[PDB]
């Protein structure tokens, strides 16, 4: 028996982190592009499934 | 978790506070939660 | 960014060229309607003028205490008012009490000298900030004073100075020379607000008034200051007579108990989902399609 | 098949081939 | 005397509800397996200890306990709560009372308040100025000790009373057994099922 | 005296003393919340 | 490492502060020592 891929997943980390808060999310822009390389990694993770 | 803030809920702080102290409260749910993203999508790149 | 898919396209790779794919650029979200206001259908203004108009305060050694419960309470009166010397507030805005709903809310209220007014503040380190009354670190609440040398300076011996909400009554027990002529050295008055933030159903709450309830479409929402989006419902959920609000494994509110009648509401967000633009190469075609994710084509 | 068995923004994605593919 | 709690004194920790689901707490509950002490209505109701908090309970048939005083020295330079089922309500206050040596039933207050066969079981805990009242009851058969099954209790009532406490006496209808177990800070695992209703937990 | 700015600004006016209380970035009462407030990201100095 | 407290010896910040300071000081080794478990613990992974 061998495993062969895994659940993909995607985590959208805007509504993660803020909840659908604009508050928060205007907040969370001030840390720049680490939402959007958190989606790059899992996005290469799930293709790669 | 509250990883320091006043509430672990974001329209609790939103509700009770105003922006000069919202600001300060939310940025430690910011940093947390950002913290354990980073943590899952790194455990999740060994893991792949 | 919000012409078409292709240019959220675009926007979301930081570029004007896009080269043949399936892109995730967005969460589709339905915004709320119309936003659902709910509190108790109680009435009574609450007793603050019988704290604040008092003819004389206690002792800060011996403190008074009042508990407001089962009342509107209309902040604004107090914010408003041009009486306050000082108004300080943790853990809540001033411009947000109106807005917001406790279990109860308790009035410590006492006299103190000019110079003591800032040992009335959460934690401090000082002689009343210990020997005689101190806030919690974690205080959440309204200190709230003012110089009263034209009512309790003569001086006037009456008034006396020795953890958190504690009372305590040789003996270091002394008494102030307030006198008309004294300003950090004038008497002061202070009223304490405590507020009580348990999840028990609440009873002191602002003046905003209730909305009639909405079910089966999208609505932001607030009950008893909880504020919040979704969909409400009807639920079989079956809460036991003492139970106000119900939660998922986030530590997120997923059931409410109605304050006017009460009824168990579920909640859930509003329809929602990843945005994922197929394209051809923007050198082969502008044309796009679309994936709305895991949603039933009635949804969009 | 049978001896084996988060509205936060966190989703599953579906495989491209289905276990009927497979 | 003694018994042991087998699994009895598990409560509702806060008003929320929570269901098909596992969940870890901290709060002052009765430890599972402690001996409790017990006592019978012949020859009483001494004054007990109320240490961090009380668990109580009566197996019954009777109805002779009827009530509970609370407070540190129970002779009026103090507030004292008392609390009596003046069989058609429940009837509280907190007045400064000079009670009797050995209280009974006969067959200045800040504050005030109305709203064998039988096992009915009782938490009084007294914490941030806050008196909360829990109970359930339930039918049973074991005359001798307490049930080994399994039932949570719920709250009656919260009251804002700011007393101190440190000792306790019941009350009896006069001209029955009981027990009582001191509450510890425990960490519990609470297992919550479809029905929202606590059906197991692990101490 | 090390910096320039583009413009500069004398906003000028005169209070009750227990009214300076409301002239900070984000403070509030009934001067600050009808006719002076300094906004919550406010550069510049207050002096009186 | 001190990771900006006034000491990294945590007893000298409970033997000289008190809790409305000593908390923030404690909060700053915490989030330091954190993050040097999780850059650990990461690398631990990585070379397993």
């Amino acid at each position: 028996i061998l495993p062969v891929s895994m659940t993909k997943t995607s985590v959208d980390c805007t509504m993660y982190i803020c909840g659908d808060s604009t508050e928060c999310s205007n907040l969370l822009l001030q840390y720049g592009s680490f939402c959007t390389q958190l989606n790059r990694a899992l996005t290469g993770i799930a293709v790669e499934q | 978790s509250n990883f320091g803030a006043i509430s672990s809920v974001l329209n609790d702080i939103l509700s009770r506070l105003c922006p000069p102290e919202a600001e300060v409260q939310i940025d430690r749910l910011i940093t947390g939660r950002l913290q354990s993203l980073q943590t899952y999508v790194t455990q999740q790149l060994i893991r792949a | 960014c919000a012409l078409d898919p292709l240019s959220e396209t675009k926007c979301t790779l930081k570029s004007f060229t896009v080269e043949k794919g399936i892109y995730q650029t967005s969460n589709f979200r339905v915004q709320p309607t119309e936003s659902i206001v709910r509190f108790p259908n109680i009435t009574n203004l609450c007793p603050f003028g019988e704290v604040f108009n008092a003819t004389r305060f206690a002792s800060v050694y011996a403190w008074n205490r009042k508990r407001i419960s089962n009342c509107v309470a209309d902040y604004s009166v107090l914010y408003n008012s041009a009486s306050f010397s000082t108004f300080k507030c943790y853990g809540v805005c001033p411009t947000k009490l109106n807005d917001l709903c406790f279990t109860n809310v308790y009035a410590d209220s006492f006299v103190i000298r000019g110079d003591e007014v800032r040992q009335i503040a959460p934690g401090q380190t000082g002689k009343i900030a210990d020997y005689n009354y101190k806030l919690p670190d974690d205080f959440t609440g309204c200190v709230i004073a003012w110089n009263s040398n034209n009512l309790d300076s003569k001086g006037n011996y009456n008034y006396l100075y020795r953890k958190p909400f504690e009372r305590d009554i040789y003996f270091p027990l002394q008494s102030y020379g307030f006198q008309p002529t004294n300003v950090g050295y004038q008497p002061y008055r202070v009223v304490v607000l405590s507020f009580e933030l348990l999840h028990a159903p609440a009873t002191v709450c602002g003046p905003k008034k209730s909305t009639n309830l909405v079910k089966n479409k999208c609505v932001n929402f607030n009950f008893n200051g909880l504020t919040g989006t979704g969909v409400l419902t009807e639920s079989n959920k079956k809460f036991l007579p003492f139970q106000q609000f119900g939660r998922d494994i986030a530590d997120t509110t997923d059931a409410v108990r109605d304050p006017q009648t009460l009824e168990i509401l579920d909640i859930t967000p509003c329809s929602f989902g990843g945005v994922s633009v197929i394209t051809p190469g923007t050198n082969t075609s502008n044309q796009v399609a679309v994936l709305y994710q895991d949603v039933n084509c009635t949804e969009v | 098949f049978n001896k084996v068995t988060k509205f936060n923004g966190l989703t599953v994605l579906p495989p491209l081939l289905t276990d009927e593919m497979i | 005397a003694y018994t042991n709690s087998f699994t009895r004194g598990v409560y509702y920790p806060d008003k929320v509800f929570r269901s098909s689901v596992l969940h870890s707490t901290q709060d002052l509950f009765l430890p599972f397996f402690s001996n409790v002490t017990w006592f019978h209505a012949i020859h009483d109701n001494p004054v007990l200890p109320f240490n961090d908090g009380v668990y109580f309970a009566s197996t019954e048939k009777s109805n002779i306990i009827r009530g509970w005083i609370f407070g540190t020295t129970l002779d009026s330079k103090t507030q004292s709560l008392l609390i009596v089922n003046n069989a058609t309500n429940v009837v509280i206050k907190v007045c400064e009372f000079q009670f009797c040596n050995d209280p009974f039933l006969g067959v200045n207050c800040t504050f005030e308040y109305v709203s064998f066969k039988n096992l009915r079981e009782f938490v009084f805990k007294n914490i941030d100025g806050y008196f909360k009242i829990y109970s359930k009851h339930t039918p049973i058969n074991l005359v001798r000790d307490l049930p080994q099954g399994f039932s949570a209790l719920e709250p009656l009532v919260d009251l804002p009373i700011g007393i101190n406490i440190t000792r306790f006496q019941t009350l009896l209808a006069l001209h029955a057994a009981y027990y009582v177990g001191y509450l510890q800070p425990r960490t519990f695992l609470l297992k919550y099922n479809e029905n929202g209703t606590i059906t197991d937990a692990v101490d």
